[PDB]
């Protein structure tokens, strides 16, 4: 499936899990960030690419990274 | 009266006076030098 | 899901329980044939009608007869392909590989059959 | 959560008629997605696959074809009446996996327990052109 | 040398139906083969 | 490209004959021109001129050409 | 129950507002930062529901802003008949209507465009006007322009008043909400007041003053010797003279006699030979039975003397057993959101405009209408387009109200309920039912031409080789040239002249004359069903998916207007409602301009012309019969032979014709690079352009940006249209102008 | 007399052109009474028809085998043949005025930044500033050399917005 790639820039806001519309992201305990949370892709099997992850991050440049590649039924979303 | 002006003093308002007189401008040139193509004084 | 009156007929249930295709209870060359002849008879109908040579006599007929079998060759070359290109990997026999072999190969038989029953009854 | 709850099929479904959005033949030939929720009255929601729907006074199960719409359908009830339901996956052999609360604390909190996965340690911009990782098979953003 | 008269009548057809139709199966076998 | 080249002014050159099935008897008429038994096609790629520049006048040279660059591929 | 509920004074008229651009919404409320924000701010300008959650407020703004567009109506219509009173020709065009040419837009000579005023006759120079305000005024009885500068001033004042009025109705005294929700008392009021009060107004009109008028303008006198409308209102013995039955003097209204009346109120259905137009005694009949009908409809509801009809009750009771809940939840649909209104009022007024276009081009209700081909054709191809808009906005804001105003809770088990729930059996069997009739019209055009192109005549399907005549439609038109003979024996002639009959014509020019329909008919008009059931499907698509979907479940959250959900999915762009409504707007011009060009060709072919005494010689010499078949027809017989009036206009009067014609082509071209391409590329230019402005400091505080992808659509769908539409009205106007 | 052409006084089919307008002017003109306004306004538009026709004349224009006046733009050939006048002056006059909205337009950028939320001067113009820059800018070569001098005119490549590699 997809590529999902989470930097060291993030803040742990958790803006792209919220804005996250299929459960890929998560948030897991971190010390490289005031907020001590950095955004993992745990699921990156069931993303389909929608980028809208990114339009959530609040950061220049973004945190979070989606490369699309490889697409499959759960890729596509296809409901048949 | 300031309100109104400011009004007034907006993008759009300031760019209908320029375009009324630039406009005005021209026509009237046009029209007391009717049909000029070259510069001869 | 959405359940409707005319898709839950009794009427439609029944109508559509003895056709060829859903009977399941005769070998795939039986409705093969049934199939081959219903549709080669019904597409010989616009063959012998509206072809290049409906002007000229008798002609009109023949040829939209060879056409209707070449039509049916072709869908009979299609049905083989889909036979082998779709059940290549793993109660139905239909749904089978070879079944759906034999299926075409009654389904060619009976558009032959059927053009030649058009032809008949366009002579008479 | 402490224990992975296991999915009930005799659990009522919610109040609906006929829905035509609903789980095709892909149902039956991989996976489809079984959305449980626990609603302590009766009340109208509005399902992603159609129209509208009644929920019953107790467990709640619903089915559909696609993740996207089990967490739609989960978020509206978390938004609307902070329902937190949650959807397993079961495929055509009857395998079930649990899907949204992994830790069953849900993805916004923490809870101390979820290692972090594909997470680049560098800073974005800092990662290596195209053509120094060439015939390779590894992207610039996968190392 | 001179291809002879019926030549028309038979490359025309071969290569209008016959050709395009064995390569549709070819590449339609193709596109499905499966393992 | 005989007729072509005996003359280069008046009569038209021809690409390729054209036999299709689907054309009516009005159409077979109307398309056979530049001296020709059958429909063909007025050639404008240019390969009249040009093969006359280089020195080619006889059917059989193109013949040979042809086969000689069949082989070649 | 019903009353009157007014809040006074609760916005102050203060132009502290009128300073900051943004505040209507709390996002435009915190300034500009970048350019982006310049087109939000002409953007959300009426987006009325997004401003405020409130719908007194809303319902306050929408009162407000129907009276400031009735006072720009009034405005334009008075300016109208200033233009008519002042820069026209219509004194001299009464003396001879079938000589001068219509004129009311006069240029100034400045750089050339003088040439523009053409010899229109009768002394003047000016622009021919196809508007056809002429034939109205010549139906309302005006002779001077005396009349014609009186009601301009009205219509000013009139326009003024309005604007006073939308002014004290949102600022000083505020309707409530409960007075907006009183859906029964403006139905009834509606019904009886302002569509029945004015056509028994016009009736009257009609009656006391156009109809002598006309009818002594028929008669051939001076104009200047005709006597003024109060003379006929106040003495009554040039009304008895004209009238016989004006010298009871409403004896027979009051005593039922009203046979007696048969007169000035008559039944002579057809065209009047004198001049080409509709009688106008069956005119006034007709509106004063128009206004009894609303006038009986109108004491239809109950508000508050307990007889009458209840809509919620008559909703909820019209239920059956295949439909559920039937028109349960409709009530307060339509009582609390306004975009639900908005769809049908579009809609209905859209389907009233393209009648009102099919029956003026039937029947012109005008003096001297039909004769003028110009003002025909354009009024057609303008309500034709009005109609267009109206019916493709009723699908837009029917997906704005499926986006925001819809709720579930109040919607179970009904009728929309229902809609969405078997949504996709819908759109399945809609584009099914599309795509059928686009392969057997548009292949049967395409076989047409190829079997033309390979010299087989007889294979065709034409008038002469296969006849796919509509014989539906020739036996509805039998019929009804026999409606007068046995069903409707009351009728002195046929309702119309395009069933059958004879051919009138006025001045030597055909008015009308009976419509022959053969295969080419037949496929045109199935070409149009096609392309109108493409369009629905398109907009019922938007309408029906604007909340959710396979591709996507949360398409509600998103919003009625969002470009995309990314490239996920295998890509999102052009999912939402908003696009459905763009790419719709598209195939409704398709479809309105291939019927228009079908008008245009059919009425030059086998409608307008010269009457002569061996015959009525066309415009085109009827080659529709045998050009309409193929497609190279319209692009040889229809565009090639006309647009030639178009190209070699310059030098004449209608060489402005010529330049808006390569205007139009100039902005349609311009409009593909809208529809086409993207948002990165033009902001990465915009980025070097910046960087550009840096070098030289000039780089504005204002952040430049590309325009947004649904800008950018709107953008590129704006000018498409504008191009097309001035492209068409260019010609149209050039090419019946210069030979009709 | 360059590039083969001939003056508009001396051509023939410039001539036939005026000839040609004249008479589809008087072929108008006709068809009116002289006591009315489309007469006047007729004569009105042959009278500057016939004033154009004669100014195009006698002022160094040229025509070529079609009697629409033609124009030389190199300069040099158009300052030995007193053609200067067609384009070599007005595009000079057209930089003087593109120069003199450059200017008034960086001195408003510039002067509308050192103030809290230069956007909103943006939006909302200060018409008094505005037209106090509007009379200034008679002297935009000046003003525009001398920031060219003092190396205020443009900005060093260290605090310019850049795109990355
Ligand atoms: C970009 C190309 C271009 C160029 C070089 C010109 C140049 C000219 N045209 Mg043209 N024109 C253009 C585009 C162009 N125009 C376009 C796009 C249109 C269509 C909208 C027109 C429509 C048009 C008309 C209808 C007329 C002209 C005229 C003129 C003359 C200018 C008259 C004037 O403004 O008063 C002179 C004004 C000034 C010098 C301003 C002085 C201000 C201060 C003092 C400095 C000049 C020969 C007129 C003319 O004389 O024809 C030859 C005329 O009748 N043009
Ligand atoms: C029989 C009485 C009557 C009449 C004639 C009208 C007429 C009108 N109403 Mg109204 N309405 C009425 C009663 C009436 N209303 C009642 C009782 C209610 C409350 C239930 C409403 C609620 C209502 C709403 C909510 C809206 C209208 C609107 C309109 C306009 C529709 C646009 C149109 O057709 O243009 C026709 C235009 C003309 C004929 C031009 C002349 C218009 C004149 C000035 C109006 C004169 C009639 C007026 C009602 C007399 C009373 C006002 C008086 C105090 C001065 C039209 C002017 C719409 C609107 O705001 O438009 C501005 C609108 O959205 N009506
Ligand atoms: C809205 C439409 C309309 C209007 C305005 C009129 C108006 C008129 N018609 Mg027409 N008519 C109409 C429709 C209309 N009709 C229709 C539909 C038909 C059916 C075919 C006719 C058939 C018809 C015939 C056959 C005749 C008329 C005639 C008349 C006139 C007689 C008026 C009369 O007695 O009525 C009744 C009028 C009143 C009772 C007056 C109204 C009460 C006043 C206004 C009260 C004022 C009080 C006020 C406070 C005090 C003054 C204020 C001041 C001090 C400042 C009048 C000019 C007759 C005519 O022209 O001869 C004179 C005639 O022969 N009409
Ligand atoms: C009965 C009339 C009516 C009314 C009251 C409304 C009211 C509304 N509509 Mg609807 N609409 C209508 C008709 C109507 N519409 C029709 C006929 C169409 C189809 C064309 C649409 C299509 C439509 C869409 C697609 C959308 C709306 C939206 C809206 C809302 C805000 C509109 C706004 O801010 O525009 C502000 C004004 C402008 C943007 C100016 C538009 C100018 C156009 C693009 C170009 C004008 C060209 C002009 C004719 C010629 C210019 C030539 C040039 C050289 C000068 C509001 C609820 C929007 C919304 O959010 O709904 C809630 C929305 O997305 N409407
Ligand atoms: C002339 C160009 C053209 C053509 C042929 C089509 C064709 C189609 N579009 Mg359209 N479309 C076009 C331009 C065109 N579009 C443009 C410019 C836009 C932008 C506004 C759109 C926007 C658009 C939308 C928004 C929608 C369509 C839809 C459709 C389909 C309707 C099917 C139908 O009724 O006709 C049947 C098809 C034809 C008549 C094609 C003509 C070709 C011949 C006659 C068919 C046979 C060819 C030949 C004999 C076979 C060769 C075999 C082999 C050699 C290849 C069809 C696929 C709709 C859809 O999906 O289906 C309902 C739909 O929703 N299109
Ligand atoms: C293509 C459709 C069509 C159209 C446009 C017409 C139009 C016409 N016909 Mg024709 N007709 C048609 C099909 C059509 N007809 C088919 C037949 C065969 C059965 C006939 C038989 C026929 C005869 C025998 C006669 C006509 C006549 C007429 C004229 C007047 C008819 C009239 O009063 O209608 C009513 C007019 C209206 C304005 C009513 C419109 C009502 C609106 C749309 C709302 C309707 C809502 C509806 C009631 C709700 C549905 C309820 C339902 C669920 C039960 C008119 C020119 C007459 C004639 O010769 O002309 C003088 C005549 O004598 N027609
Ligand atoms: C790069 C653009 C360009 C081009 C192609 C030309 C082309 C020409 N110029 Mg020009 N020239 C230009 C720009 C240009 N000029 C500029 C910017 C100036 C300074 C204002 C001049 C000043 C100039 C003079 C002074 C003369 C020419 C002359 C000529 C001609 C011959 C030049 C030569 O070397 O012999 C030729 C038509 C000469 C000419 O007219 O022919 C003898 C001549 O005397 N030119
Ligand atoms: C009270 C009184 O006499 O008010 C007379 C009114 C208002 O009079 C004054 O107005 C001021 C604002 O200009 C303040 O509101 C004052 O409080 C108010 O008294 O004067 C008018 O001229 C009436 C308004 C005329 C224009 C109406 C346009 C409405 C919009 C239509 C579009
Ligand atoms: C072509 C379009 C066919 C649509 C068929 C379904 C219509 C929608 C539908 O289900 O309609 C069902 C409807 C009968 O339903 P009911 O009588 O229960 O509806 C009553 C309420 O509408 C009130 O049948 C018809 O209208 C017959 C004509 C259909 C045409
Ligand atoms: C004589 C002549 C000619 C020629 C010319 C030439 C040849 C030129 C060249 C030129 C060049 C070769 C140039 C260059 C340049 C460079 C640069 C680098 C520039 C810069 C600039 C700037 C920077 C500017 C600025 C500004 C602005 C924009 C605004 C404000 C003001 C100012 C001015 C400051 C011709 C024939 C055509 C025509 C006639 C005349
Ligand atoms: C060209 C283009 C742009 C760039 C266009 C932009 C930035 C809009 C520019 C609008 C200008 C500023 C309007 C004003 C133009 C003139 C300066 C005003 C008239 C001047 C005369 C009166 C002198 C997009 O942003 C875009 C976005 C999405 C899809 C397609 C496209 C697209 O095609
Ligand atoms: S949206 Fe961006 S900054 Fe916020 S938690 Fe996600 S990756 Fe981090």
């Amino acid at each position: 499936a997809h590529v999902v790639k989470i930097y060291d820039t993030c803040i742990g806001c958790t803006q792209c899990v919220r804005a996250c519309p299929l459960d890929v992201l998560e948030m897991v305990p971190w010390d490289g960030c005031k907020a001590a949370q950095m955004a993992s892709s745990p699921r990156t099997e069931d993303c389909v690419g929608c980028k809208r992850c990114e339009t959530a991050c609040p950061t220049d440049f973004l945190s979070v990274r989606v490369y699309l590649g490889n697409e499959s039924t759960r890729s596509l979303g296809l409901a048949y | 009266m300031k309100d109104f002006t400011t009004y007034l003093s907006t993008a759009p308002v300031v760019g209908l006076g320029w375009a009324i007189f630039t406009s005005g401008l021209l026509i009237e040139i046009n029209r007391f030098f009717p049909d000029p193509l070259v510069f001869s004084f | 899901m959405l359940e409707t009156p005319v898709t839950s007929a009794p009427i439609v249930a029944n109508y559509l329980s003895n056709l060829p295709a859903y009977r399941t209870g005769v070998a795939p060359n039986l409705r093969g044939v049934e199939i081959g002849l219903a549709h080669g008879f019904l597409l010989a109908g616009p063959f012998i009608k509206l072809g290049p040579l409906r002007n000229v006599p008798g002609a009109a007929e023949v040829v939209g007869c060879m056409s209707a079998a070449g039509l049916v060759l072709i869908l009979a070359l299609c049905l083989s392909l889909y036979g082998n290109a779709a059940f290549q990997s793993t109660q139905d026999p239909l749904m089978s590989s070879e079944g759906w072999a034999k299926f075409a190969g009654g389904f060619t038989v009976g558009g032959l059959s059927g053009v030649a029953w058009a032809y008949v009854l366009t002579q008479v | 959560p402490w224990k992975q709850p296991e999915l009930d099929p005799d659990t009522p479904s919610p109040i609906f008629g006929g829905s035509t959005g609903g789980l095709l033949r892909k149902a039956q030939v991989e996976e489809f997605y079984v959305t449980t929720w626990e609603s302590p009255k009766e009340q109208i929601f509005e399902m992603p696959t159609g129209g509208a729907a009644i929920m019953r006074k107790g467990p709640n199960l619903l089915k559909f074809a696609r993740k996207e719409q089990c967490l739609a359908l989960t978020t509206q009830l978390r938004t609307k009446f902070k329902m937190t339901p949650c959807f397993y996956r079961v495929y055509a052999d009857g395998k079930v996996e649990y899907l949204h609360p992994k830790d069953g604390v849900y993805p916004e909190k923490v809870n101390a327990g979820r290692v972090g996965v594909n997470q680049n340690m560098r800073s974005i911009g800092e990662n290596v052109d195209p053509i120094k990782v060439k015939f390779t098979g590894s992207q610039p953003f996968t190392i | 040398f001179v291809p002879p008269a019926w030549a028309p009548s038979l490359f025309v057809p071969l290569t209008g139906l016959v050709l395009p139709a064995i390569g549709m199966a070819w590449a339609f076998t193709y596109i499905q083969k499966e393992k | 490209f005989e007729q072509w080249v005996t003359d280069p002014i008046h009569v038209r050159p021809i690409a390729h004959a054209i036999w299709d099935p689907h054309f009516g008897q009005p159409a077979v008429e109307a398309f056979t021109r530049g001296g020709a038994s059958g429909p063909v096609n007025i050639a404008t790629s240019g390969v009249y001129q040009w093969w006359y520049t280089i020195g080619l006048r006889s059917n059989q040279e193109l013949y040979v050409s042809s086969v000689f660059l069949a082989l070649v591929s | 129950k019903v009353k009157i509920a007014v809040d006074r004074n609760p916005v102050e008229t203060n132009f502290e507002k009128w300073a900051k651009p943004g505040h209507f919404s709390r996002a435009l409320a915190k300034g500009p930062n970048t350019t982006t924000w310049i087109w939000n701010l002409h953007a959300d300008a009426h987006d009325f529901d997004n401003h405020t959650s409130d719908l007194e407020e809303i319902s306050r703004k929408v009162f407000s802003a129907h009276f400031g567009q009735l006072g720009i109506i009034l405005i334009w219509l008075s300016g109208m008949y200033f233009h008519g009173a002042r820069f026209s020709n219509y004194e001299g065009w009464l003396s001879d209507p079938t000589h001068i040419k219509p004129s009311a837009q006069v240029v100034w000579p400045i750089v050339g465009q003088e040439i523009l005023n053409g010899d229109v006759g009768g002394g003047f120079q000016g622009i021919q006007i196809t508007s056809g305000f002429f034939q109205l005024w010549r139906a309302s009885g005006i002779t001077s322009e005396l009349q014609l500068y009186s009601t301009a001033i009205g219509g000013l004042v009139l326009a003024a008043a309005c604007f006073f009025a939308g002014w004290f109705h949102y600022h000083k005294a505020a309707p409530k909400l409960e007075w907006f929700q009183n859906v029964e008392s403006m139905l009834n009021h509606h019904l009886a007041g302002l569509l029945g009060l004015g056509s028994l107004a016009w009736a009257g009109h009609q009656i006391h003053v156009s109809l002598p008028v006309n009818k002594l303008l028929d008669a051939g006198v001076d104009p200047k010797e005709i006597p003024l409308p109060h003379e006929f209102l106040l003495n009554q013995s040039i009304i008895a003279d004209l009238y016989p039955s004006f010298s009871k003097g409403l004896a027979p209204f009051f005593t039922l006699n009203w046979a007696e009346y048969s007169d000035f109120l008559t039944f002579k259905g057809g065209l009047n030979p004198v001049t080409g137009g509709l009688w106008l005694s069956d005119t006034a009949h007709h509106h004063l039975a128009i206004a009894v009908l609303f006038l009986v409809a109108g004491h239809q509801y109950r508000t508050n003397w307990g007889i009458g009809h209840s809509i919620k009750d008559i909703l909820e009771s019209h239920k059956g057993p295949f439909t559920g809940n039937g028109h349960a939840g409709l009530y307060e649909i339509l009582t609390t959101s306004w975009h639900a209104q908005l769809a049908i009022n579009l809609a209905l007024f859209g389907s009233l405009s393209i009648i009102v276009a099919h029956h003026m081009y039937a029947m012109p209700p005008y003096p001297y209408l039909a004769t003028d081909y110009g003002t025909q054709l354009s009024l057609f191809t303008h309500h034709m387009w009005i109609g267009g808009f109206c019916v493709v906005g009723a699908g837009a804001h029917a997906a704005i109200f499926m986006v925001r105003d819809y709720d579930p809770t109040n919607n179970y088990n009904n009728l929309l309920d229902r809609v969405i729930r078997h949504r996709d059996a819908i759109i399945s069997h809609l584009n099914w039912v599309s795509i059928f009739l686009g392969f057997h019209s548009f292949g049967l055009y395409i076989h047409n031409d190829t079997m033309s192109a390979l010299g087989r005549p007889q294979d065709m399907f034409s008038d002469t080789a296969i006849q796919l005549q509509p014989v539906f439609a020739q036996w509805i038109q039998n019929t009804h040239f026999t409606a007068p003979q046995l069903t409707a024996p009351n009728a002195l002639a046929a309702t119309s002249l395009t069933w059958g009959g004879d051919v009138v014509a006025v001045g030597g020019k055909v008015a009308m004359m009976p419509i022959a329909l053969g295969t080419s008919d037949f496929l045109v008009h199935h070409i149009h069903a096609f392309t109108i059931h493409v369009t629905v499907l398109i907009l019922l698509k938007g309408v029906l998916f604007a909340r959710s979907s396979r591709l996507i479940p949360d398409k509600a959250n998103l919003g009625f207007r969002f470009p995309c959900d990314g490239p996920g999915r295998g890509g999102t762009c052009q999912v939402s409602a908003w696009d459905h409504v763009f790419l719709g707007l598209f195939w409704m011009y398709n479809s309105l301009s291939i019927v228009i060009f079908h008008f245009s060709w059919k009425m030059q072919s086998d409608v307008w012309g010269t009457v002569t005494d061996s015959g009525v010689s066309h415009i085109t010499g009827g080659n529709f019969a045998q050009s309409a078949n193929t497609i190279n027809g319209w692009l040889r017989d229809f565009l090639w032979a006309q647009s030639s009036q178009v190209i070699q206009s310059y030098g004449s009067a209608l060489s402005a014709y010529g330049l808006m014609f390569l205007g139009a082509h100039f902005v349609w071209a311009f409009s593909l690079m809208f529809l086409f391409s993207g948002r990165g590329y033009w902001q990465e230019l915009i980025e070097s352009i910046v960087w550009a402005h840096n070098k030289l400091r000039v780089a504005p505080s204002i952040q430049p940006r590309a325009l947004s992808i649904t800008q950018g659509r709107a953008v590129g769908v704006a000018h498409y249209l504008l191009g097309g539409i001035a492209t068409t009205w260019s010609f149209f106007l050039a090419r019946i102008i210069a030979v009709g | 007399d360059v590039a083969g052409l001939t003056p508009c006084s001396e051509s023939k089919a410039y001539n036939k052109l005026e000839r040609k307008e004249l008479k589809t002017l008087e072929k108008r003109l006709k068809k009116y009474e002289p006591g009315s306004a489309p007469y006047l306004a007729l004569q009105a538009t042959k009278e500057r028809t016939q004033n154009r026709f004669k100014n195009y004349a006698k002022a160094g224009l040229l025509c070529g085998n079609d009697g629409l006046p033609h124009l030389i733009s190199d300069p040099g050939l158009a300052l030995r043949f007193n053609h200067a006048g067609e384009v070599f002056i007005p595009t000079f006059g057209f930089l003087y005025v593109a120069g003199y909205i450059g200017h008034v337009g960086r001195q408003y950028i510039i002067k509308s930044k050192e103030d809290a939320k230069p956007t909103d001067k943006e939006i909302i113009l200060d018409v008094p500033l505005a037209l106090q820059l509007a009379f200034q800018g008679w002297a935009w070569p000046l003003a525009a050399i001398q920031e060219l001098r003092n190396g205020s005119l443009l900005e060093k490549d260290e605090n310019i917005t850049v795109s990355p590699r």
